[PDB]
């Protein structure tokens, strides 16, 4: 949990890493489960020099 | 390294301001008694630098000491005995909201209009 060290990013990364379970993916939830992908990009928005940057990296990533 | 971006508030690398520079009003600090009891106590030295760093531009008139002088006397009074008397010969009169009072060792207790 790298958000408690930033406590601040808190709000951004729990309200940001949740389009992965709305409903623009919910046409790839069923072929890929996006639990450990929300799981990263949670660590990574909170844990990252640039939030927004990372916050890309992931959801790109599970794209 | 200890900034803490959130959200919208993102931030980069603070650097210092790059711009360079006689009220020598708080060389009191090492001269006055009312400081002098403090010098076996945290020394006035660095303060004296802070002087030195604020009086370069310290943009204004009669200010350019006071915020060095309440810092030393704070520090002071927190590592102990508590400089009375100070700020009755050119501090800036810690500034409060009415009915101007700035006094050392007030209590926090503070009797006040509605209490048992």
């Amino acid at each position: 949990d790298p958000c408690a060290l930033n406590p601040r990013m808190t709000r951004f990364s729990e309200e940001a890493c949740a389009v992965l379970t709305s409903p623009t993916f919910e046409a790839c939830h069923r072929a890929v489960s996006p639990l450990p992908y929300l799981r990263n990009c949670r660590y990574d928005v909170c844990s990252c020099s640039d939030g927004r940057e990372c916050l890309c990296g992931a959801l790109a990533s599970y794209a | 390294s200890w900034a803490l971006s959130s959200g919208e508030q993102w931030c980069e690398r603070a650097s210092p301001p790059s711009s360079s520079c006689l009220w020598e009003q708080c060389q009191l600090l090492k001269s006055t008694s009312v400081f002098a009891r403090c010098h076996p106590l945290v020394d006035p030295e660095p303060f004296v630098a802070l002087c030195e760093k604020t009086l370069c531009e310290c943009a204004g008139g009669l200010e350019c000491a006071c915020p060095a002088l309440l810092e030393y006397a704070r520090t002071c009074a927190q590592e102990g005995m508590v400089l009375y008397g100070w700020t009755d010969h050119s501090a800036c009169s810690p500034v409060c909201p009415a009915g101007m009072e700035y006094r050392q060792c007030v209590s926090p207790c503070a009797r006040t209009c509605q209490s048992l």
